[PDB]
């Protein structure tokens, strides 16, 4: 599923915040699949996200 | 998991 370009941008984003794909997904679409917003998105909250979402990241 | 949020939502 997911648009090539949408998972492109989870790729981006699994490789900017890498709070690991999933979440990272999360973010995509709590993001409104932005960008800017999404990368900015991770380092928002950035302070619930768990361990398992960020992945050395 | 879910219901997490990032940006400012």
């Amino acid at each position: 599923r997911l648009n090539p370009v949408q998972l492109e941008l989870l790729n981006k984003l699994h490789l900017e915040t890498k709070l690991n794909a999933e979440y990272t997904f999360m973010l995509a679409e709590q993001s409104n699949w932005n960008y800017e917003v999404a990368i900015k998105g991770f380092q928002s909250s950035m302070n619930g996200i768990p361990r398992e979402a960020f992945v050395q990241f | 998991d879910s219901g997490f949020s990032f940006g400012s939502k």
